[PDB]
C-alpha cells in the first residue's frame, strides 16, 4: 500500500525492441551504487551482420535516466568452414532473461540457433553469458553432442534462469527431449574456471541435470520458468520448476532437491489449458522461515455468479509446514482476458510489517486493457487475499498490448529508504517503471475528558467575553508516531477536534470551546519520532443549563487528525504514509449528570441472566445454538452499557433473533481484537434504571477435538461508571451429544432367478461358474448417516448355505469396500470354481461376521458376496415345481465412539435381502 | 408499510415497494394520505388522474409464430418466439415473460470440413476423396439446402516447429526421407462454402500434405480463423453450422508460442487475406479455450472434434471446456467421418441452452424450463435429449435491484448456436411524473430555498413540512408526538431525539440511518459466514438485497445448476433435488454429489425392462406418463438367442402382466451408446 505511483522512475528503450522483456536489479558489492537490468530483446545491436540479436541495458538510478547496454558478445556468427556459419546469432533474443548474484550477470538468448557441427542445421539450443567485472563468459549446457529433437537441439537453454544461495545457476530448457523439458544446474566458479573459447561443447563438473524420460512426457515444457528456495531441511536451495503442458496439458510444477537433482514435490492443475506453471515463486510470506510457493495459471478458467466459465487466471499460494505436504490455498483473478498469474515477483517486507509480501501482475487487465500489478501483504496467517494496492500501467497500446507487468522484480532497496522497491516492464511500449516504496509511520493518539460526567449547576469556569461562571471541562489530544526505515525526526500532523459530533448539521451542539466560543478547534501540531507523546489542552464550556433541552444523550468529543505532506525525505518528494489499518480518529464521551442521586454518582447494579433453551449439541455438524439473555440494571444509570459474550473457539456467531416480540431487537457486533473473540451488543447509553432486556444471539458451534463434554459461554454487563460498573459474570453452557443414525441396506441382483436354466446341464464334478448356476449377487451397505462418527462395529451376515445336506446359494466370493474386515466361518469356494422361504433358520446357516472401523457421515462399507445357484438340488426330484424364497439376513452393532467421556448407549438395526427362483 | 417509513418525497416513496404510490392535491388533506399503497390511498381522495402508481409491463413487441418448415419463400424461419419484448419495470420489482424454441423439420446446413494435414494425415486424404459426395447423399435425407468447404492447417511455419534447415527443406520438408510433401502451412482455406458438393471432391486431391516437427499442431489458429472469418469462409446466417475438426495429434494451446517467440496475444479478428492464407500466423500465439468460446458463441458455430482413438479422452476433456462441443472418434484413415458428421448433428440438434447477452447487472433473470410433455423442471435454462420438430418452453423472470436511469439499456436472449433471439428492452422509471413542474423553488412554504415538489416542499435546514425552520431551539416542543407511532415509549427509533415534528436522525456513523422515526438503517442485516448478507446482497433496513444469482434469507443460496450436473446430463442423476447448487437425492440408499452412487439400489434389469415393456410392448408404465421415447433413448430390436457376444454386457429376465418370461440383453460400447436386444418368442404357458 506504500508504493509511490505520483513520481516513479521511468525508463524507455528503441522502440520495437521489447525493451522490458525481462528486469531485475544490479548490486554490485565493489560499489555503493545499484541499477537497473533491462533486457531488451529483439533490440539491434552493433555485431556485424547480426539483425536484432538483443541487448542488456544497465540504467542508473543517477536521476539521469540513462541506459547504456553492457558488453556482453560484441561479435558475430563465428564459422565451421568457409561460408558455412556455425551459429546465426540473429533473432536470437538475447535478453529474454536477466537474472544477477551480487556481482555476476547472467543473460541468455533462448533462439540462438547452432549449426551443430555434424550436418548443416539451425537448431535453437539457446545460449547465455556470465560477465564478472571485466571478464565474460559463454554458458550454453545445452549445445553439446547430443544434437538433434530427441536430444537438445531444441532445449533453448536460457529460457529461464536464477541463481541459489550459493553461486549456482538453475537454467531451464523447454525443448530437450521432444519439449520434455530439462533442468540444468552449474556451479558458477565451474562456468567461469572451466570456460574454453575454442571448446562449443563444455563439460563441467558437478553439474546437476535432470535426465530424458518416456515418450508420454513429451512437449511439457520443463524449464519454462525457475525458482530456488529450501524445502527440505538441508539449507541448500532446491529447484522449482513449471510444467505447463505436463500431464495433458493440466499443467505441473517439479521440485526437485538442490543436491543430487531428485524429485521432491509435485503440484498439479485443476484445469486444462489453464498453464498451470507459467509463473512460479518462492518466498516466506508467513514468516515462519519457510519458503512457500506460488504457482500462476494466468489461463485459467473460473465460475462467475451466471455459472459461467470465464478466463480469469488464478494463482496457487501453498505454504510449507515442517512437515511435509503443503497447505494450499487459490486467489482467481478479477478480470475477463487479464491472465492474473502472468508474473508473481516477491517484494520482500515491503511495509517492513515483520512479514513479507509478493505482487502479482495482470498485464493486460485494467483501462484500455494497459496492464495491473496487485500488492499483496504477507500475515502470520499466511497471504492476505484482498489486495492491497493496483498499479495501472499509463502507457497506450501503439502496436501490440503495453503488457505493463508481464516481467517484475522486487526485494531491492535501490534508494537508501529502509524499504524495498520495485521494478515493472512494458515491452509492449518498451518502458520499464521503478516504483519506490514510501515509510510507514504507526501513530496512536489519546483522548481524555476532565471530567466524563458534567454537572449543570458546578458553573466554576468564569467566559472570556462576560464575566460568567459556566460548567466547563478539559479536553486532552495526544499524539505519538513512529517508524522504522530513512525518516523525517519531527513530523507535522493536523488534528481536528469537534464537540457533541452525534448533534450535527441541525441541532443545538450543547458544548463549545471556552475561547473558541466555537464547536470546532484546529491545531498546528509536530511531535519527534522516539515516544514523546507530545499534548495540547482546551477548555470546553457546557452551553446553559436552559438553552438545549436535550439531556441523556452523551456529548461525543471528536478527534480526528491528518499529516501535511511538509516532511519528504531528500529523495525529491517520496512522502511517507500512515499505517494501512490504523484510525486516524478517536472519540470519548461525556455524560450530563442526571438522575445520579444524592451521591451525584451514578452507581448501576447490572444482572445477566441465561436460560437453556437448547439442551444438546451434536457433534459432527453446525446446529442452531441459541442464547437468550436477560440484561438488566436494578440501580442508577449505566453510561455505555454493553453485553459481553465471550464465546468458544467454535462459536462463529451469526445474527440476533428478529421474529419475537418477547425479545425486542438488539444491535450486536462481532469483534476479535484482543486475545479474545466475542461478541459485544449496546444495551443503552445510557441504560436507564430497571429495563429488562430480553434478547435472542443465535450461533452456530463446529464442535472441536471429539474429546471435550460442553461448550463455554461467559457473559457479563460492561459501563464506564466508575462504581459497579459490571455485573457478575453468569456462565452458561451446553453438553455435546451424540447421534450416529447408522443403517444398512441390502439387494439382491437378480431377485428373480426363473427356472429351468437355459442350456443348462448336469456336470457332476463342475469347476466352470456355468455348469453351477446364474449368478446371484448380495450387497450390503453399512452407512453412517449421522453427524457424530463411530470408531468400531461389528457386521453378522447369515446365509443360507444348504438345506437337507445339499446346496442352495454356493458362495463364489466376496468382496470388501470401505474400513472393514470379514470372515467366514466356513471355507468360501471349497471346490475351486474360477470365473417356500429359506432363511438361515429352517435351513442349514453360513456365517460372515466383519469387523468395521471408524466411519464418518458421508462414508460407508460395502459387502459384495457374489454366490451362485446350485441348480442340481432344485429342479431335480424333491424340489421339482416349487416356489422358493432364498433368504438372507444382516444385522449391525455399532461399539464404540471416539467421543470417550460421552454418553453413547448404543446403536443396532438389521435388514434382510431375498432371492425368489420359481417356475414359469 | 408505505403508510409511514416512507413517506419522504417522491422519487423515494416508490423505492420502497411496488405497492406505494404517491399524490399531487389540487387542495391539501393534511389527514394521512401518505405514500400509501393505491386502494388505500384510493380511499380518501386525490383521484382526479393523479395517482402516480406505475405498474411493471412485459408487452411484447413482435412474436411471428413458430415455422414448421426451415425452407423457402416464407421468409424468415423464425425458431424463437416471441422476437422483441418491452420490459418496464420500477423499483425492486419483476415481471415474468416466455419464450418457445423449435428445432425446425428442414433447416440449412452448411459444414466446414477442417483438416489436419501432417503427414500422419497422408492415408485420410485419399480416403476422403470422394466422402464428399457420399456427404451429399446422407446430409440430404435432413436438409435440402447444404452447404459444404475445405480448410486445412498444419502448425506455425517457423521454428522450432518448421523444418528450417537443411535449405533445400523448405521447399520439401519430406527432404531428409528420401520423399516429396510441399511446403507446410499455417492455415490454409481452399473452398468456400458452396452446394456443389462436387466441387468438393475437387479441391481434394488437389491437396497434398506436409510435414512437421512436434507432435502438437496448430488447430486452434484455424478453428479461430474459421469462425470469425464468416465473409471468406461464407457462413450463411439462416444456416446450422458444423465445423468438423479432423486431427490424430495433441493440439498447440495459448501461450505455447512463447518458444518461437511469439509473444503477442491473439486478437479474434480475422487475417486471412486474398492469398487464402492465416497471415498472423507466425506473428501472433494460439487462442486460448476462453477466446474460442467467445468467438464460436457470437458465430453460431458448432465445433465437432473428430479426432482419434489415442487422443480422444484428451479432446473430451477440452470439450468440456467448450461447452456445446462434442467430440467424435475417427478411425486412422478417416474412413469414420461420413457416419461420425451425421451423429454429431444428432446430437447437436438434440439440446437447446439459453444464452443471455448485454444482461445489465442492475437486474436478474430466473428459469424455469419445460422440456418434456407438461412437467417443468425450475432452475434450468437448457432442454436435453430432443429430436428435430419438437419445440420446448422457458417461462423466465427479470427483477430489478433498486433502479438506476441507464436510459433503458436493451439485452438479448437466444440459443446456442440459433441465428433468431429475442430481444428484452428494459426501461425504468423510478420516479413520478410531478418532479417536472417548473414551480422551481418558491412562496407557500418558507421563501428560504422553500420548494415546490409533487405537493410537499422538503425545505433546506429545517423542513418544518409545508413550513419551516425549528432549526435551532425555535421549537419550545409545539408538535411533540408522532415520532414514536406507539406513543407510550421513547419519541424516536431511540436514535434521531425527535424535534420538529420531523425526527433528525442522529449518529451518522458506521453507516448511515435513515427512515421517518429513523427505524431503518445499512448494517443490520445478518452474517452467514462472518460477512454481512454473506456479502453477497445489499442491506436495506435490516433485509438484505441479494445479488444476481443469490436468494434465500441470507443471500447464500446459489440459483446456479452446474455443480448440480453429472456426467450423464441430468442434475443429480433423477435421483435428488439440487436445492442451491447442491444435490439432495431422494431415493432410499443413494448418496455423493449428484446421487449418482447408490450401489444398494436395483440392477438396470429393473430400469431397461420399463423401456422393453413401453417400446415393444406398448405397455406399462413409462407409457402412461408418455415418457417412453424420451427416456428410452436406447436403440431396441427384437432378435432371438441372444448370441453370448460382449463382456459388458447383461441378461434379464422378468415376467410381464401376460405371464410370460421375457429375455433380452443389455450392452454398451465405451463412450458409445447401448442397445436392448429383446428375446422375440417369450416363454409362455402351454396351450
Ligand atoms: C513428480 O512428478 C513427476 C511427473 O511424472 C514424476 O516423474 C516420473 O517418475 C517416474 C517414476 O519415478 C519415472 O519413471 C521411471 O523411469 C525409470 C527409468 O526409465 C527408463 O529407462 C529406459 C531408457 O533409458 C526405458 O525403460 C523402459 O520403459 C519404457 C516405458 O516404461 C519403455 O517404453 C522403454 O522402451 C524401455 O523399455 C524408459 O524410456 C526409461 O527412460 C523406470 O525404471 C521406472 O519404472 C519403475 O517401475 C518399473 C515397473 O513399472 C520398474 O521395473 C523399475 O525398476 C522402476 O522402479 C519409472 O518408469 C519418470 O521418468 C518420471 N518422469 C520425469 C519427467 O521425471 C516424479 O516421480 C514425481 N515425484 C514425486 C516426488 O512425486
Ligand atoms: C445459509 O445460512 C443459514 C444460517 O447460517 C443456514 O441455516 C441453517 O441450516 C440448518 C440446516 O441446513 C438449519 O437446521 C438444522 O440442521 C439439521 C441438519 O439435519 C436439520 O435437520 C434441522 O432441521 C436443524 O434446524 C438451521 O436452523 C439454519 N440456521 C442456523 C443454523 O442458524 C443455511 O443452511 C445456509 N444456506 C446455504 C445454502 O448455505
Ligand atoms: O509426433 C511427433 C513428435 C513425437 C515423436 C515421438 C518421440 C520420438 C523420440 C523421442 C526421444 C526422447 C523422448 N521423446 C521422444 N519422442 N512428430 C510428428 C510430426 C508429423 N510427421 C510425422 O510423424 C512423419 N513424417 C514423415 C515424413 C517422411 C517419412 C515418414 C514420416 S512420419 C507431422 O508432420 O505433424
Ligand atoms: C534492426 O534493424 C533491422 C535492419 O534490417 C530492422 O529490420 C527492418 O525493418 C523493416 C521495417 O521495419 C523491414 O521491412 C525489414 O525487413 C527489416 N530488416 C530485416 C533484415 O528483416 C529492424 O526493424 C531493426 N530492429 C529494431 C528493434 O529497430
Ligand atoms: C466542578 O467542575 C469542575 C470543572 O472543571 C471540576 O474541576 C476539575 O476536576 C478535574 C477532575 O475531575 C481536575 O482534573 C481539574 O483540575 C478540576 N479543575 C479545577 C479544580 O479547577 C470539579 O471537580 C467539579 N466539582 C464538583 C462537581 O464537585
Ligand atoms: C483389517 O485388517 C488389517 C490387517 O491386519 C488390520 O490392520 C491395519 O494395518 C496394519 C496391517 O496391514 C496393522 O498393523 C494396523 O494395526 C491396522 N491399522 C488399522 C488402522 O486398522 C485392520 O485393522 C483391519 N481393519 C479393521 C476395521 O479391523
Ligand atoms: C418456478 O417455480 C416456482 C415454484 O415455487 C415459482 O415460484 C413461486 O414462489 C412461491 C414460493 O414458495 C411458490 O410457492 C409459488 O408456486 C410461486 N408463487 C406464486 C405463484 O405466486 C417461480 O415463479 C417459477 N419461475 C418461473 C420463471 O416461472
Ligand atoms: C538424494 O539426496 C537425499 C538428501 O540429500 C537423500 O535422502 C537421498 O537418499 C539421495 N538419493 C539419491 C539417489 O540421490
Ligand atoms: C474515522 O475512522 C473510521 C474507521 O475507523 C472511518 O470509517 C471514518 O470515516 C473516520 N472518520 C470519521 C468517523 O469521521
Ligand atoms: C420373494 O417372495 C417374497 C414372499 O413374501 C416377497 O415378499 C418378495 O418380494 C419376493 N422377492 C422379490 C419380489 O424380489
Ligand atoms: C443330512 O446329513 C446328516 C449327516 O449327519 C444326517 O444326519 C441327516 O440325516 C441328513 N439329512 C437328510 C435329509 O438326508
Ligand atoms: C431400525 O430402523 C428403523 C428404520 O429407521 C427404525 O424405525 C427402528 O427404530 C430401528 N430399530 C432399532 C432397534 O434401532
Ligand atoms: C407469472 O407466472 C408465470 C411464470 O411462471 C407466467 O407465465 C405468468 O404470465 C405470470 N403471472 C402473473 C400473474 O404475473
Ligand atoms: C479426462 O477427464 C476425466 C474426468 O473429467 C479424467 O478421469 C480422465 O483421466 C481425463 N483423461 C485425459 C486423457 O485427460
Ligand atoms: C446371455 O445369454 C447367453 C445364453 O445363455 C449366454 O451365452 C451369454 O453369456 C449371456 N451374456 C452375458 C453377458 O452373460
Ligand atoms: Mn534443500
Ligand atoms: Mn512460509
Ligand atoms: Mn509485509
Ligand atoms: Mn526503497
Ligand atoms: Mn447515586
Ligand atoms: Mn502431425
Ligand atoms: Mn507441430
Ligand atoms: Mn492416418
Amino acid at each position: 500500500f506504500n508504493l509511490d505511483v505520483d513520481s516513479p522512475a521511468e525508463y524507455s528503450g528503441p522502440e520495437g525492441s521489447y525493451f522490458g522483456f525481462a528486469v531485475d536489479f544490479f548490486v554490485p558489492s565493489a560499489s555503493s551504487r545499484m541499477f537497473l537490468l533491462v533486457g531488451a530483446p529483439k533490440a539491434n545491436t552493433t555485431q556485424p551482420g547480426i539483425v536484432e540479436g538483443g541487448q542488456v541495458l544497465k540504467c542508473d538510478w543517477s536521476s539521469t535516466r540513462r541506459c547504456q547496454p553492457i558488453e556482453f558478445d560484441a561479435t558475430g556468427n563465428r564459422d565451421y568452414a568457409k561460408d558455412d556459419p556455425l551459429e546465426f546469432k540473429s533473432h536470437q533474443w538475447f535478453g529474454a532473461s536477466v537474472r544477477s548474484k551480487q556481482d555476476k550477470i547472467l543473460a541468455c538468448a533462448p533462439l540462438y540457433h547452432w549449426r551443430t557441427e555434424m550436418k548443416q542445421e539451425r537448431e535453437p539450443v539457446g545460449t547465455c553469458f556470465l560477465q564478472d567485472g571485466t571478464k565474460t563468459v559463454e554458458y550454453a549446457p545445452c549445445r553439446s553432442q547430443d544434437i538433434d529433437a530427441d536430444g537438445q537441439g531444441f532445449c533453448q537453454g536460457g529460457f529461464s534462469i536464477d541463481f541459489t544461495k550459493a553461486d549456482r545457476v538453475l537454467l531451464g530448457g523447454p525443448g530437450s527431449f521432444y519439449w520434455q523439458g530439462q533442468l540444468i544446474s552449474d556451479q558458477v566458479a565451474e562456468i567461469v574456471s572451466k570456460y574454453d573459447p575454442n571448446v562449443y561443447s563444455i563439460k563441467y563438473n558437478n553439474q546437476l541435470a535432470t535426465r530424458t524420460a518416456q515418450a508420454i512426457f513429451d512437449d511439457s515444457y520443463l524449464g519454462y520458468s525457475v525458482a530456488v528456495g529450501d524445502f527440505n531441511g538441508d539449507g541448500i536451495d532446491d529447484f522449482v520448476s513449471g510444467v505447463p503442458r505436463a500431464a495433458r496439458t493440466l499443467g505441473m510444477v517439479y521440485i526437485y532437491d538442490g543436491k543430487n537433482m531428485s524429485s521432491l514435490y509435485n503440484f498439479t492443475g485443476e484445469q486444462m489449458a489453464a498453464y498451470f506453471g507459467f509463473s512460479v515463486a518462492a518466498t516466506d510470506i508467513n514468516g515462519d522461515d519457510y519458503a512457500d510457493v506460488f504457482i500462476g495459471a494466468p489461463l485459467f478458467m473460473d465460475r462467475g455468479s451466471d455459472g459461467k466459465l470465464q478466463e480469469v487466471g488464478q494463482v496457487s499460494v501453498s505454504l510449507q509446514r515442517a512437515s511435509g505436504d503443503f497447505q494450499t490455498t487459490k486467489l482467481n483473478g478479477f478480470e475477463v482476458f487479464a491472465r492474473f498469474g502472468s508474473a508473481i515477483a516477491p517484494l520482500g517486507d515491503l511495509d517492513q510489517d515483520g512479514f513479507n509480501d509478493i505482487a502479482i501482475a495482470a498485464p493486460y487487465g485494467g483501462e484500455d486493457k494497459k496492464g495491473i500489478v496487485y500488492i499483496f501483504n504477507g500475515r502470520s496467517t499466511g497471504l492476505n487475499a484482498v489486495p492491497s494496492q493496483i498499479l495501472e500501467g499509463q502507457w497506450a497500446a501503439r502496436s501490440m498490448p503495453p503488457s505493463f507487468g508481464y516481467s517484475m522484480k522486487g526485494a531491492t532497496d535501490i534508494d537508501k529508504n529502509g524499504y524495498p522497491d520495485l521494478i515493472v516492464g512494458a515491452f509492449g511500449v518498451d518502458r520499464a517503471i521503478l516504483y519506490r516504496a514510501r515509510p510507514v509511520i504507526t501513530v496512536n493518539a489519546g483522548l481524555e475528558v476532565y471530567p466524563s460526567i458534567l454537572n449543570q449547576d458546578n458553573k466554576t469556569c468564569s467566559l472570556p467575553g462576560t464575566a460568567l461562571k459556566v460548567s466547563c471541562f478539559n479536553v486532552r489530544f495526544c499524539l505519538k508516531a513512529d517508524g522504522k526505515g530513512v525518516l523525517p525526526r519531527k513530523l507535522n500532523f493536523q488534528v481536528e477536534l469537534l464537540l457533541d459530533k452525534l448533534k450535527q448539521k441541525g441541532a443545538i451542539r450543547r458544548a463549545l470551546f471556552l475561547y473558541s466560543r466555537s464547536p470546532s478547534h484546529s491545531k498546528n501540531m509536530t511531535i519527534s519520532r522516539g515516544g514523546l507523546m507530545q499534548c495540547e489542552e482546551l477548555i470546553a464550556y457546557l452551553r446553559d443549563e436552559s438553552e438545549f433541552r436535550d439531556k441523556l444523550t452523551p456529548i461525543t468529543i471528536f478527534m480526528e487528525y491528518r499529516l501535511d505532506y511538509r516532511t519528504a525525505a531528500d529523495t525529491t518528494g517520496l512522502q511517507p504514509i500512515l499505517n494501512q489499518f490504523t484510525p486516524a480518529n478517536i472519540s470519548r464521551q461525556a455524560h450530563i449528570l442526571l438522575d445520579c442521586g444524592e451521591d451525584n454518582v451514578c452507581k448501576p447494579k447490572l444482572e445477566v441472566s441465561v436460560d437453556s433453551d437448547q439442551k444438546k449439541i451434536y457433534i459432527g455438524d453446525d446446529n442452531p445454538l441459541t442464547l437468550i439473555v436477560k440484561a438488566q440494571n436494578q440501580g442508577e444509570g449505566a453510561y455505555e452499557a454493553e453485553l459481553i459474550v465471550s464465546i468458544p473457539l467454535q462459536a462463529d456467531f451469526i445474527g440476533v433473533v428478529r421474529n419475537n416480540e418477547a425479545l425486542a431487537r438488539l444491535s450486536c457486533a462481532f469483534k476479535t481484537e484482543n486475545q479474545t473473540r466475542q461478541v459485544v451488543c449496546d444495551l443503552g447509553n445510557p441504560m436507564k434504571a430497571g429495563t429488562q432486556l430480553l434478547a435472542g444471539l443465535r450461533f452456530s458451534v463446529h464442535q472441536q477435538s471429539e474429546m471435550d463434554t460442553s461448550v463455554k459461554f461467559d457473559l457479563q454487563i460492561q459501563s464506564s461508571n466508575l462504581f459497579d460498573k459490571v455485573s457478575p459474570v453468569v456462565s452458561h453452557k451446553v453438553d455435546l451429544a451424540v447421534l450416529a443414525a447408522v443403517e444398512i441396506r441390502g439387494v439382491s441382483s437378480p431377485d428373480h432367478v426363473f427356472l429351468p436354466i437355459p442350456n443348462w446341464e448336469h456336470k457332476e464334478n463342475p469347476e466352470t461358474e456355468e455348469d453351477v448356476g446364474p449368478v446371484v449377487q448380495h450387497i450390503y451397505e453399512l452407512r453412517n448417516n449421522g453427524p457424530s462418527s463411530f470408531s468400531k462395529a461389528m457386521l453378522h451376515l447369515q446365509w443360507p448355505y444348504k438345506y437337507n445336506n445339499n446346496t442352495l446359494l454356493y458362495i463364489l466370493h466376496y468382496d470388501i469396500d470401505g474400513p472393514m474386515n470379514c470372515t467366514s466361518d466356513m471355507e468360501i469356494n471349497p471346490l475351486r470354481i474360477k470365473i417356500h422361504t429359506l432363511g438361515c433358520g429352517v435351513a442349514q446357516c453360513l456365517k460372515i461376521v466383519c469387523q468395521v472401523g471408524r466411519l464418518d457421515r458421508g462414508k460407508s462399507a460395502i459387502l459384495y458376496v457374489k454366490s451362485l445357484l446350485w441348480t442340481e438340488t432344485f429342479m431335480n426330484k424333491e424340489n421339482q415345481n416349487h416356489s422358493y424364497s432364498l433368504k438372507s439376513s444382516a444385522s449391525f452393532n455399532v461399539i464404540e465412539f471416539p467421543y470417550k467421556n460421552l454418553p453413547i448407549e448404543d446403536i443396532t438395526n438389521s435388514t434382510l435381502v431375498t432371492t425368489n427362483v420359481t417356475w414359469g | 408499510i408505505c403508510t409511514t417509513r416512507g413517506v419522504s418525497s417522491c422519487q423515494q416513496c416508490l423505492a420502497v415497494s411496488p405497492m406505494c404510490a404517491w399524490c399531487s392535491d389540487e387542495a391539501l388533506p393534511l389527514g394521512s394520505p401518505r405514500c400509501d399503497l393505491k386502494e388505500n390511498l384510493l380511499k380518501d381522495n386525490c383521484a382526479p388522474e393523479s395517482i402516480e402508481f406505475p405498474v411493471s409491463e412485459a408487452r411484447v413487441l413482435e412474436d411471428r409464430p413458430l415455422s414448421d418448415k426451415g425452407s423457402g419463400d416464407s421468409s424468415q424461419v423464425t425458431q424463437v418466439s416471441p422476437q422483441r419484448i418491452a420490459l418496464r419495470l420500477r423499483p425492486d420489482d419483476s415481471k415474468n415473460f416466455s419464450i418457445q424454441v423449435r428445432q425446425v423439420e428442414d433447416y440449412p446446413v452448411d459444414i466446414y470440413y477442417l483438416m489436419d494435414l501432417s503427414y500422419s494425415m497422408k492415408d485420410d486424404l485419399w480416403s476422403i476423396q470422394n466422402l464428399g459426395t457420399k456427404l451429399a447423399t446422407q446430409m440430404r435425407k435432413l436438409t435440402s439446402n447444404l452447404r459444404i468447404g475445405f480448410g486445412a492447417f498444419v502448425d506455425k511455419p517457423v521454428s522450432p516447429y518448421m523444418y528450417i534447415s537443411p535449405p533445400e527443406a523448405l521447399e520439401n520438408p519430406c527432404y531428409d526421407m528420401k520423399t516429396t510433401c510441399l511446403p507446410m502451412f499455417g492455415y490454409k482455406h481452399v473452398l468456400t462454402l458452396t452446394d456443389q458438393v462436387t466441387r468438393f471432391n475437387e479441391e481434394v486431391k488437389k491437396q497434398s500434405v506436409s510435414r512437421n516437427r512436434d507432435a502438437p499442431e496448430g488447430g486452434f489458429d484455424a478453428i479461430m480463423q474459421a469462425t470469425v472469418c464468416d465473409e471468406k469462409i461464407g457462413w450463411r446466417n439462416d444456416a446450422s453450422h458444423l465445423l468438423v475438426f479432423t486431427t490424430d495429434a495433441k493440439t498447440h494451446i495459448a501461450l505455447d508460442g512463447r518458444l518461437a517467440g511469439i509473444v503477442q496475444p491473439n486478437d479474434g479478428q480475422c487475417h486471412v487475406g486474398s492469398d487464402n492464407h492465416y497471415s498472423a500466423s507466425t506473428t501472433m500465439d494460439y487462442p486460448s479455450l476462453g477466446l474460442m468460446t467467445e468467438k464460436l458463441s457470437q458465430k453460431n458455430i458448432n465445433l465437432i472434434f473428430a479426432v482419434t482413438e489415442n487422443v480422444v479422452n484428451l479432446y473430451q476433456n477440452y470439450s468440456e471446456l467448450i461447452p456445446g462441443t462434442t467430440v467424435g472418434v475417427l478411425s486412422m484413415d478417416s474412413s469414420n467421418v461420413l457416419q461420425l458428421i451425421v451423429d454429431a448433428y444428432g446430437k447437436i440438434r438434440s439440446k437447446v441452452e439459453l444464452e443471455v447477452r448485454d444482461l445489465p447487472e442492475e437486474l436478474s433473470l430466473s428459469f424455469n424450463a419445460t422440456c418434456l410433455n407438461n412437467e417443468v423442471i425450475p432452475g434450468l435454462k437448457s432442454c436435453m435429449g430432443l429430436k428435430i420438430g419438437d419445440t420446448v418452453s422457458f417461462s423466465i423472470e427479470a427483477k430489478v435491484r433498486g433502479c438506476p436511469q441507464e436510459k433503458e439499456k436493451s439485452f438479448t436472449i437466444k440459443p446456442v448456436g440459433f441465428k433468431d433471439s429475442l430481444i428484452v428492452q428494459v426501461t425504468f422509471d423510478c420516479d413520478c411524473a410531478c418532479q417536472a413542474q417548473a414551480e422551481p423553488n418558491s412562496h407557500r412554504c418558507n421563501n428560504g430555498n422553500g420548494t415546490f415538489e409533487c405537493g410537499v416542499c422538503r425545505c433546506g435546514p429545517g423542513w418544518l413540512g409545508s413550513q419551516c425552520e425549528c432549526s435551532e431551539e425555535d421549537y419550545r416542543p409545539s408538535q411533540q408526538d408522532e415520532c414514536s407511532p406507539r406513543e407510550g415509549q421513547p419519541v424516536c427509533s431511540q436514535r434521531g431525539e425527535c424535534l420538529c415534528g420531523q425526527c433528525v436522525c442522529h449518529s451518522s456513523d458506521f453507516g448511515k440511518i435513515t427512515g421517518k422515526y429513523c427505524e431503518c438503517d445499512d448494517f443490520s442485516c445478518v452474517r452467514y459466514k462472518g460477512e454481512m448478507c454473506s456479502g453477497h446482497g445489499q442491506c436495506s433496513c435490516g433485509d438484505c438485497l441479494c445479488d444476481s444469482d443469490w436468494t434465500g434469507y441470507y443471500c447464500n443460496c446459489t440459483t446456479r445448476t452446474d455443480t448440480c450436473m453429472s456426467s450423464n446430463g441430468l442434475l443429480c442423476s433423477g435421483r435428488g433435488k439440487c436445492e442451491c447448487g447442491s444435490c439432495v437425492c431422494i431415493q432410499p440408499g443413494s448418496y455423493g454429489d449428484t446421487c449418482e452412487k447408490c450401489p444398494t439400489c436395483p440392477d438396470a434389469c429393473t430400469f431397461k425392462k420399463e423401456c422393453v415393456e413401453c417400446k415393444k410392448f406398448d405397455r406399462g408404465a413409462l407409457h402412461d406418463e408418455n415418457t417412453c421415447n424420451r427416456y428410452c433413448r436406447d436403440e431396441i430390436e427384437s432378435v432371438k438367442e441372444l448370441k453370448d457376444t460382449g463382456k459388458d454386457a447383461v441378461n434379464c429376465t422378468y415376467k410381464n402382466e401376460d405371464d410370460c418370461v421375457v429375455r433380452f440383453q443389455y450392452y454398451e460400447d465405451s463412450s458409445g451408446k447401448s442397445i436392448l436386444y429383446v428375446v422375440e418368442e417369450p416363454e409362455c404357458p402351454k396351450g
